[PDB]
């Protein structure tokens, strides 16, 4: 009404290859011998970078690993050959029929090598303990592909666990996750040994940190 | 040239929520001057714009919430949004569109605004200290509200080997880490401290990792 559809909605590909990312516009967005189609790049915690604009030209500052084309209701973005900040999601933005509107966006994943995670535990700090609390954090940092899973284990025994996850990195394509068990001063000192257990698909079994109080 | 968006990055429902943006380097009478929304959904709405003349255009849905003006003087450009709803949360941007392309080609870093009625709690800040030639530290940010918060690494000179993870609510307060590896040389042997911000609650803490 205008509606922009993008496709595919989510793609993978090998550094070196090709991306391609369709729009779709409900009706023609030409105007005076142009197409008012603009293409962005966005990645998490910053705004879109102005990619292409008017169908096919370039902006200033831009890569030229990124191509343009199309003209009515159809039109293309490609990247070739991907590197790896390009890792991100990408939107057709049309501002010549009212209302103006951005595409749904489409998820742009690099594919890598299987790599194994860096795993790291801490004990909590004195400045928690201080007041009522402990809270352990684990790092699995640097692995792909993006699934994964962790267990925490204390005093050899399997509540408290809040897990988040980092999006594809922009320089050499990992994922890493983050996870923190939470507990009471009390709760914490009564055990001696504390455990989280990475395991992923790039080993049949899993990493595994721990220390003892 | 340059945008910046600023206003509370917290109101309540009903309130209006109102924000600026401010240009540094050519004239809010030359170009189209825009707002632009961000969902947590991650889709994208184009608000409105005040064009150079103080000509406004608005996105249909948001005509009459929505205000769009300027001040000539100080070459900043305001958005008024009112009766604010839950679904007003998001992360606004205002945006410029320059003759030379007809596209949205400078972007302001953003501002995130959420709507809600909890209550503004600022973050503990907690060093996160070992219990190999590469060496993994962090700093634990536990228990504020509203997002978002900023973490960085000795200001900002040391950046290449750092996560930062998304924040994750739980029982309305929020909780995220950071981590950083360094050459496990280069600290202790140099100091290595995190700076986390959380605006909202005016809270700015730099931590030094210290061992043991």
């Amino acid at each position: 009404n205008i509606v922009l559809t993008q496709s595919p909605v989510s793609l993978a590909v090998s550094l070196g290859q090709r991306a391609t990312i369709s729009c779709r516009a409900s009706e023609s967005v030409d105007g005076y011998g142009n197409s008012f189609l603009h293409w962005f790049q966005q990645k998490p915690g910053q705004p879109p970078k102005l990619l292409i604009y008017l169908a096919s030209n370039l902006n200033s500052g831009v890569p030229a690993r990124f191509s343009g084309s199309g003209s009515r209701t159809d039109f293309t973005l490609t990247i070739d050959p991907v590197e790896a900040d390009d890792a991100a999601t990408y939107y057709c933005q049309q501002n010549n029929v009212d209302p103006w509107t951005f595409g749904g966006g489409t998820k742009l994943e690099i594919k890598r090598a299987d790599a194994a995670p860096t795993v790291s535990i801490f004990p909590p700090s004195s400045e928690q303990l201080t007041s009522g609390g402990a809270s352990v954090v684990c790092f699995l940092n640097n692995f792909y592909p993006k699934d994964i899973n962790v267990k925490w284990k204390i005093d050899g025994s399997e509540n408290g666990v809040l897990n988040s996850w980092t999006d594809q990195d922009s320089k050499d394509s990992t994922y890493s996750m983050s996870s923190t068990l939470t507990l009471t001063k009390d709760e914490y000192e009564r055990h001696n040994s504390y455990t989280c257990e990475a395991t992923h698909k790039t080993s049949t079994s899993p990493i595994v940190k721990s220390f003892n109080r | 040239v340059q945008l910046q968006e600023s206003g509370p990055s917290l109101v309540k429902p009903s309130q209006t929520l109102s924000l600026t943006c401010s240009v540094t380097g050519d004239s809010i009478t030359s170009g189209y001057w825009n707002w632009i929304r961000k969902f947590p959904g991650n889709k994208l709405e184009y608000m409105g714009y005040i064009s150079y003349s103080g000509s406004t255009y608005y996105n249909l849905s948001l005509r009459s919430r929505i205000s769009i003006t300027r001040d000539t003087s100080k070459n900043q450009y305001y958005l008024q949004l009112n009766s604010v709803t839950t679904e007003d949360t998001a992360t606004y941007y205002c945006a410029l569109i320059t003759t030379t392309t007809y596209a949205m080609d400078y972007w302001g870093q953003g501002t995130s605004v959420t709507v809600s009625s909890a209550k503004t709690t600022p973050p503990s800040v907690y060093p996160l200290a070992p219990g190999n030639s590469m060496v993994t530290l962090g700093c634990l940010v536990k228990g504020y509200f509203p997002e978002p918060v900023t973490v960085t690494w000795n200001s900002g000179s040391l950046s290449s080997g750092v996560h930062t993870f998304p924040a994750v609510l739980q029982s309305d307060l929020y909780t995220l880490s950071s981590s950083v590896t360094v050459p496990s040389s280069t600290w202790p042997s140099e100091t290595v401290t995190c700076n986390v911000a959380h605006p909202a609650s005016s809270t700015k803490v730099d931590k030094k990792i210290v061992p043991r």
